């Protein structure tokens, strides 16, 4: 089968910037190559057909050349609404088959998060368990440090942290960190706190309650 | 409108078999053929065969032994069945259309349907709320949501308002808790001023186990 | 970078 290889495995660059993805097959496939995007939770959306042909619907600063073995997508000048995955595909050669994509990633300014703490539910307690969750509010760039104090104890590896992709509107992520104790450690404590390192903040910000009020 | 609409996500055992059905519209199946494509972390976006127009079968060549697909034109449907899964077969299918009803540029895609091959049990989750206070409310915005916690296996829908409320949701990826359960939490930040007089629900569906739960979320 | 199923998103 043709063995499609997409170069670089992560791009980034600042709106407004051209950017182009590279596309390139194991032998000559003549211009039978199309182009997908792939946006977070979606389905693969076909960008370019034929190499250099236009698909309806797809705006126009989307475009590709190339033929043989070198194949380009290019967007003239990127927007924040094109943070997605990008694939090629070639069907000059039974079966068809797709490279294995290029991030495109959206450089902005630095944007400090903001940070909400939650205690848990007395719902959650009843079954014994209780989570506490850190929220880091839309933020800019990706790199965060979030540190769990239980009584002025530091709290290690009892805790998970999920990270959104990137906004499609404002480039930032959001993070969530999530403490999980059993009821009785939960009970046997008083103050929980949520301390936030990040490049967008003078201090680390600190966020926390007591166990009532 | 042209449009492919999967069949729900699920479990399958070990050694078991997947089905998938493919409703379309807009089209019919006696003018295009249908393609299924998968798509996993070992080995990315998968061809995987085609029904043509006129019944005539294609399978990509390491699933002719355990794929079958089939249709029936007067209910618009494509049925996609591969026998004997293992663990690496976890993957998200879809069903797709071409432009050109010989050609193979996927223009119409179905949803993807996510497929977790596994000898666990399906458990729904439990829903917590993530209630808005002082300690998340600064400049007057505030902080509220869902933890949705325990369930298996992927996905789970989270929504607001029932769709009404979409500005400043944030819908984490779930994380795998060492149970082999999985948690997420679902935020939005509103007007502070708005905790007063408008409701926020937290709508949460997981298909696998046909659990819908509608959680409202209260300043405590 | 691995396709990730839970966002449909290439994860690094
Ligand atoms: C699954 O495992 C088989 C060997 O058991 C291998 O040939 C195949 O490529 C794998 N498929 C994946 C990783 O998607």
């Amino acid at each position: 089968d043709i063995l499609l290889t997409q170069s670089p495995v992560i791009l980034s660059v600042s709106p407004g910037e051209r950017v182009s993805f590279s596309c390139r097959a194991s032998q000559s496939i003549g211009t039978n190559i199309h182009w997908y995007q792939q946006r977070t939770n979606g389905s693969p959306r076909l960008l370019i057909k034929y190499a250099s042909e236009s698909i309806s619907g797809i705006p126009s600063r989307f475009s590709g050349s190339g033929s043989g073995t070198d194949f380009t997508l290019s967007i003239n000048s990127v927007e924040s609404e094109d943070i997605a995955d990008y694939y090629c595909q070639q069907n000059n050669n039974w079966p068809t088959t797709f490279g294995a994509g290029t991030k495109l990633e959206l450089k902005r300014t630095v944007a400090a998060p903001s940070v909400f703490i939650f205690p848990p539910s007395d719902e959650q307690l009843k079954s014994g368990t209780a989570s506490v969750v850190c929220l880091l509010n839309n933020f800019y760039p990706r790199e965060a440090k979030v540190q769990w104090k239980v009584d002025n104890a530091l709290q290690s590896g009892n805790s998970q942290e999920s990270v959104t992709e990137q906004d499609s509107k404002d480039s930032t992520y959001s993070l969530s960190s999530t403490l999980t104790l059993s009821k009785a450690d939960y009970e046997k404590h008083k103050v929980y706190a949520c301390e936030v390192t990040h490049q967008g903040l003078s201090s680390p910000v600190t966020k926390s309650f007591n166990r009532g009020a | 409108q042209v449009q492919l609409k999967q069949s729900g996500p699920g479990l399958v055992q070990p050694s078991q078999s997947l089905s998938i059905t493919c409703t379309v519209s807009g089209f019919s199946l006696t003018n295009y053929g249908v393609h299924w494509v998968r798509q996993s972390p070992g080995k990315g976006l998968e061809w995987l065969g085609v029904i043509w127009s006129g019944g005539n079968t294609d399978y990509n060549t390491p699933f002719t032994s355990r794929l079958s697909i089939n249709k029936d034109n007067s209910k618009s449907q494509v049925f996609f069945k591969m026998n004997s899964l293992q663990s690496n077969d976890t993957a998200i299918y879809y069903c797709a259309r071409a432009l050109t009803y010989y050609d193979y540029e996927f223009a119409y895609w179905g949803q993807g349907t996510l497929v977790t091959v596994s000898a666990a049990s399906t458990k729904g989750p439990s829903v917590f709320p993530l209630a808005p206070s002082s300690k998340s409310t600064s400049g007057g915005t505030a902080a509220l949501g869902c933890l949705v916690k325990d369930y298996f296996p992927e996905p789970v829908t989270v929504s607001w308002n029932s769709g009404a409320l979409t500005s400043g949701v944030h819908t984490f990826p779930a994380v795998l808790q060492s149970s082999g359960l999985y948690s997420l939490s679902s935020v939005v930040t509103v007007p502070s001023s708005s905790l007063g007089t408008q409701t926020y629900i937290c709508n949460v569906n997981h298909k696998p186990s046909n659990t819908k739960v509608d959680k409202r979320v209260e300043p405590k | 970078c691995q396709f990730d199923l839970s966002t449909r998103r290439q994860k690094c």
